[PDB]
């Protein structure tokens, strides 16, 4: 029978991260399901292997899924991770595409932390959106998870703090739907655009859709460059018109945050925690799902 | 196209 690692047995696919697919598996020896991505071996950017070691960097951080076991086999660089819960897409759309403010705010408050942990330890994540966000099982169920590392790199010297150069004129690979205006610029990424991406995350769970989702067009950089222009051409006071203004007031922040500025993600935290205490909301953790 | 990861 398909064993990886000799001891993880192989299930269906169930999802298709960056630079590889995923895929359900189950130890048995403990009778534990994990997760399972492979990524070809005789690829020409070998990238597992890295994720695997930023993963590593990260662990011991509140909402960073475990590593069991990394290596390579048959056609396959092998990396075995925690199975976690649904994603907040899914949830999302088992919830009819529509979140209380509750939810917005509760899932806010820690996925602004999930990000500024990656930063403190020198890292952005550059693919900021609902699938890659992932809540626990059983006790951390109410545990907010980020994954795919598969796109992450170091904004910063680990020993000097010297952050890494402005960069122009570059053809960024993201989620066309929640990227940052200034990856749609070719602006070198930092941790302002991470925060950036959050910020549509936050306006998807309330609107259902984005002004700049669901476009016709033909070739691929051509619609492309309809999102670019209906995002740019979309002011934030009229993406966010009906909602509290908390939300405009955090997307108005984060563009204007400089390349290297460290983010007050303090500040941003607080919009929301105030937000819901006014509202009157209790912080017992109770998701609408 | 535009929730895949592309360029």
């Amino acid at each position: 029978e398909l064993r990886v690692g000799n001891r993880y047995r192989l299930g269906r696919k169930i999802g298709s991260g960056s630079f590889g697919d995923i895929y359900l598996g189950t130890d048995i020896a403990a009778g534990e399901e994990v997760a399972i991505k492979l990524e070809c071996v005789k690829t020409k950017h070998p990238q597992l292997h890295i994720e695997s070691k930023i993963y590593k960097m990260m662990q011991g951080g509140v909402g960073i899924p475990t590593i069991r076991w990394c290596g390579a086999e048959g056609d396959y660089n092998v990396m075995v991770m925690e199975l976690l819960g649904p994603s907040l897409e899914d949830l999302f759309n088992f919830c009819s595409r529509k979140f209380s403010l509750k939810t917005v705010l509760l899932l806010a408050d820690q996925m602004i932390s999930r990000i500024e942990y990656i930063h403190s330890k020198n890292f952005i994540h550059r693919d900021v959106k609902p699938d890659n966000f992932l809540m626990g099982l059983g006790k951390k169920g109410n545990l907010v998870y980020i994954i795919d590392f598969g796109l992450a790199k170091k904004y910063r010297d680990a020993r000097t703090h010297q952050h890494i150069p402005y960069r122009e004129n570059k053809n960024l690979t993201g989620t066309a739907r929640y990227a940052s205006i200034n990856t749609h610029l070719g602006i070198e990424q930092s941790r302002r655009d991470d925060l950036e991406s959050l910020g549509y995350v936050l306006m998807y769970f309330n609107l259902g859709s984005l002004p700049w989702q669901g476009l016709k067009a033909a070739t691929k950089r051509q619609k492309y460059e309809r999102i670019s222009e209906k995002k740019m051409s979309t002011p934030i006071e009229v993406l966010c018109k009906g909602y509290p203004s908390e939300f405009a007031t955090y997307l108005n922040f984060c563009r204007s945050l400089r390349f290297d500025d460290k983010p007050d993600y303090s500040y941003l935290r607080q919009l929301f925690r105030n937000l819901f205490h006014r509202q009157g909301f209790s912080y017992d953790y109770v998701f609408d799902w | 196209d535009s929730v895949m990861l592309g360029e």
